[PDB]
């Protein structure tokens, strides 16, 4: 941010070496104040009155406390402050003279102090003693009750003792009295008027030049991102709706710094949070039931689907069951069912949570049943004493959307082994991302790899090599027998996050199961809040599927962090059949880029597939060959343009001998655009094809000349019978 | 098992270099129909799929027998990915673009000390059109081009 401005180099080095004499004056800070403050100095020439181009309305004069004394004659100025939001500091200066007579500087200077008083420290931060106290020194601190400089008509008040009394009554007044206390400490001739008259403002001034600027200077600065950063919620503000347990957050908290890596997470439900801390297992792979978020089985995965999330959808319990059922068949001995069974202190929650009402005791086959109520009108509940196991029915008067009908039943929940147990299971944490430094991926390649590497004399190898490097120890995802498809490191952060989690006293077994969202390339989820666990500790919950791809852009992406995101995103994916978009660079430069022979092919094989009729039709019309002969032709040049033998050229061939190249390829475009019935669908994508090759040939040209425009530099080629000077000629196109 | 989509391409390159429109292709042929779909087999290891399918004029293959050959090489590969991924990578500010300036800075994390001079170099050397930086297409170039 360029404080400074000359609208005018008219003068000589009369005008310049006179407005900087006037700022090498100031210190380099009380602008590094009023920089950060946003205001901008303005010199210009002359323009006395209100000409200057924000000389006009906005916020001018309406009250008139106005210079070192009042005076509101406008007319008769030539230093000004645009007060309201940004300060603009507007001079301008006549012929040579500022040095005999400097009272007149002694305003350039003061000002100013406007533009830092009531937003320095007199009211900055807020009076804070320091001013404050200053200020009390009216006439009662030092054998000093000379302020007859910048006290007068305001504060000739020495009959009330000044302090808070009604030092805010007049903030403008104490700044009338700071402006010139800055004036004085700062005019290029009367220094010391100050140190001899008031004793104190001497040494405020003083101590502020010693550092009291450098001060605010850092207060403004610092508040100056954590003022226009991104809304997220840190703290436990977030740790709150992220879902996570806190133990646990907190757990974590500690291998993203050791291992220093960010983990993001997806939204954990609530009504697991407990259950987890509590030590109920989580669900894992081998499971694909759907959890509840209602009735006692609420946050657990119940056997029965019509008591989860899907209540009454017939088919996706119908279709809800078959996959539990199969849970179990398939993957036996670790995945099964056990009867419900809510503690007591789980209870009492989801009372005020509002899930369930507990109350009417009730007696059936000698055993104690306190009769669990809820507003659900297809089944009862009921848990035991003994055991509080839970039990339901239907009602004496309704029917299962499936169509059964029976009595008190024990509500079993799905459920995984752990040490040859099975615990019911529970939502489990799943990472939305993992983004480790790319420094702790240099500690994955094992040390004589990555140094039998480096070695290598070509130096375009080495970098290739060094790339497979970085790729195989660290962005490289293959399946895995039990955590789903994921990396290496990965896996291994997977482990230390669980081991985390297991000595802050979990018994349930792992909390983290499977791989990073990002991978779930199938049956991509879209979260609008995702919980994040910083690499220093802090925690912070974006808001939007944008703030996400936004706060990783700034602190994930372009800061020395490894992340990759979704091979699914700006794609529609197979399973779900969605299409979750997310900022991919390298699409935002396609715009301008001469497609390559293979994507060009790839291009026409798609909308073959589409309109059902090829660029070129298998027939016998010599003007459907002609089609054909003419796209291997752009097949050509296409691929001619990104030829790899381009090295042993110089920068300014390679733009001269590809703008052509490239523009080759436009010619026979155009030709093919302008020949038989090629369908519409086609006459588009080639439509779009010209877009691109003209954008990539004018970006190779703002790289050289700059008044050559493509549509002309076009025109005046002949690709009619010869190619021969047609070159040359473009040689010369280029002077 | 080639994906119906990764066939109808294979097709819509196959044919259109099949300049005499039958249905076979000669050898020089093959090598074409390949590079344009991005690849290069050597001058030698392109006649290993061929000669392994020696029924025809002997230096000639229909659609089906090179919807085959597609397999000994691609039943595997599946890295174009991963090289897409790193490129978003060294491309750290976001602008499509390798420029030299990052191509160290990511070169030095990675523990590389890399000279101010030997960088540029990489950079050119990578660049295919002058441009004094490098985008995915060259980028996709230099790495897999053995
Ligand atoms: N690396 C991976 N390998 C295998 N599966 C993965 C991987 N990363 C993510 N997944 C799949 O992502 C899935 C997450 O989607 P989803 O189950 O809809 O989440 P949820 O919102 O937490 O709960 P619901 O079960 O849907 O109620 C579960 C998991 O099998
Ligand atoms: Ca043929
Ligand atoms: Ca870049
Ligand atoms: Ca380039
Ligand atoms: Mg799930
Ligand atoms: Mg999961």
């Amino acid at each position: 941010n360029n404080l400074v401005k000359t609208e005018f180099t008219n003068e000589t080095l009369d005008k310049i070496q006179q407005t900087q004499d006037l700022l090498k004056k100031i210190p380099k800070d009380v602008l590094e104040i009023y920089s950060e403050l946003g205001g901008e100095i303005y010199f210009t020439d002359i323009d006395l009155v209100e000409h200057k181009e924000l000389q006009d309305l906005s916020e001018e004069e309406k009250n008139s406390m106005n210079s070192r004394g009042e005076k509101v004659p406008f007319a008769s100025r030539f230093v000004f402050e645009k007060k309201r939001e940004t300060p603009k500091l507007i001079i301008n200066i006549k012929d040579y003279a500022i040095n005999s007579e400097q009272s007149k500087e002694v305003y350039y200077e003061i000002g100013k102090g406007i533009s830092l008083d009531i937003i320095s420290k007199d009211k900055s931060l807020d009076p804070e003693f320091l001013n404050l106290i200053k200020s009390l020194s009216d006439d009662s601190d030092s054998s000093d009750l000379l302020f007859s400089q910048k006290f007068k008509e305001k504060l000739e008040l020495n009959n009330k003792s000044i302090d808070i009394n009604f030092i805010k009554e007049n903030l403008t007044e104490f700044q009338h009295a700071f402006s010139l206390a800055f004036s004085y400490y700062f005019a290029p001739d009367h220094r010391t008027v100050l140190e001899l008259y008031a004793p104190d403002m001497f040494e405020y001034m003083n101590k502020l030049e010693k550092g009291g600027f450098e001060k605010i200077s850092e207060s403004l600065k610092k508040e100056g991102v954590e003022k226009d950063r991104i809304d997220v919620l840190k703290g436990e503000k977030a740790l709150k709706a992220s879902g996570l347990v806190p133990e646990h957050a907190d757990a974590f908290k500690k291998i993203a710094r050791e291992l220093n890596t960010y983990i993001l997470f997806r939204p954990v439900n609530k009504l697991a949070t407990n259950l987890i801390k509590s030590g109920v297992a989580t669900k894992g792979l081998n499971v694909h039931g759907k959890s509840s978020d209602w009735g006692p089985v609420a946050g657990y995965i119940p056997f029965d689907q019509d008591l989860s999330k899907k209540h009454g959808q017939q088919l996706a319990v119908e279709k809800g069951n078959l996959e539990n059922k199969k849970s179990i068949t398939e993957h036996e001995g670790e995945i099964g069912k056990i009867p419900l069974k809510l503690d007591h202190l789980r209870i009492e929650e989801l009372k005020e949570n509002g899930i369930i009402l507990k109350g009417k005791k009730e007696i059936d086959n000698g055993k104690k049943y306190y009769l669990l109520e809820s507003n659900n009108q297809v089944y009862e509940f009921r848990i035991s004493d003994e055991n509080n196991e839970v039990q339901y029915k239907t009602k004496e008067g309704k029917i299962t959307v499936l169509g059964e009908k029976f009595n008190w039943r024990n509500i079993e929940v799905m459920a995984k082994n752990v040490e040859g147990v099975l615990k019911p299971l529970t939502a489990d944490y799943d990472l939305f991302a993992l983004a480790p430094s790319l420094t702790e991926i240099k500690k994955q390649i094992p040390q004589k790899e990555w140094d039998k590497v480096v070695n290598t004399p070509n130096s375009l190898e080495k970098q290739k090599g060094v790339t497979n490097l970085l790729i195989k120890y660290g962005i490289e995802r293959k399946p895995d027998s039990t955590k789903g498809t994921l990396s290496n490191w990965q896996k291994q952060m997977l482990d230390r996050l669980n081991e985390a989690v297991k000595y802050t006293g979990y018994t349930g077994g792992d909390v983290v199961n499977h791989g990073t969202e990002q991978d779930n390339e199938e049956f991509p989820e879209k979260d609008n809040e995702i919980f994040i666990i910083n690499p220093e500790g802090e925690f912070i919950l974006t808001k939007n599927w944008e703030m996400t791809g936004r706060f990783i852009e700034k602190n994930i992406t372009g800061k020395d962090y490894l992340y990759y995101f979704n091979r699914s995103y700006n794609k529609i994916a197979p399973g779900n059949k969605a299409y979750i978009e997310w900022t991919d660079p390298i699409t935002k430069a396609k715009i301008n880029t001469i497609p390559t022979s293979a994507e060009f092919i790839k291009n026409l094989s798609s909308i073959r597939r589409s309109s059902n009729v090829g660029v070129y039709k298998d027939s016998g019309d010599k003007d459907e060959f002609a089609k054909k002969e003419s796209v291997k032709k752009i097949a050509g040049y296409l691929s001619d343009y990104y030829n790899s033998a381009n090295h042993i050229f110089s920068q300014e061939k390679k733009r001269k001998i590809s703008i052509f190249r490239g523009i080759q390829a436009y010619n026979e475009i155009e030709n093919v655009l302008k020949s038989k019935q090629i369908a519409p669908e086609y006459k588009n994508y080639f439509q779009y094809l010209k877009e691109r090759i003209t954008n990539q040939v004018q970006l190779l040209l703002t790289h050289q000349k700059s008044n050559i425009e493509f549509k002309l530099l076009y025109k005046q080629l002949n690709f009619t019978e010869n190619e021969t000077d047609n070159f040359e000629v473009f040689q010369k196109i280029i002077d | 098992q080639l994906t119906e989509e990764q066939i109808a391409e294979f097709k819509e390159a196959f044919s259109l270099f099949d300049k005499d429109g039958d249905g076979t292709i000669t050898t020089k042929e093959l090598g074409t129909v390949m590079r344009s779909l991005g690849q290069n087999p050597t001058e030698a290891e392109l006649q290993d799929m061929i000669n392994e399918v020696d029924a025809d004029g002997n230096g000639t293959i229909d659609f089906p027998e090179f919807l085959t050959m597609m397999a000994r090489k691609m039943k595997d590969t599946d890295s174009e990915e991963e090289i897409r991924e790193a490129f978003r990578v060294f491309d750290k500010d976001g602008n499509g673009y390798i420029s030299a300036a990052e191509l160290r800075h990511v070169m030095t994390n990675l523990g590389e000390k890399l000279t101010d001079e030997e960088v540029d170099q990489m950079i050119r050397e990578a660049d295919i059109d002058g441009d004094g930086q490098v985008n995915y297409e060259e980028f996709v170039q230099m790495m897999t081009a053995k």
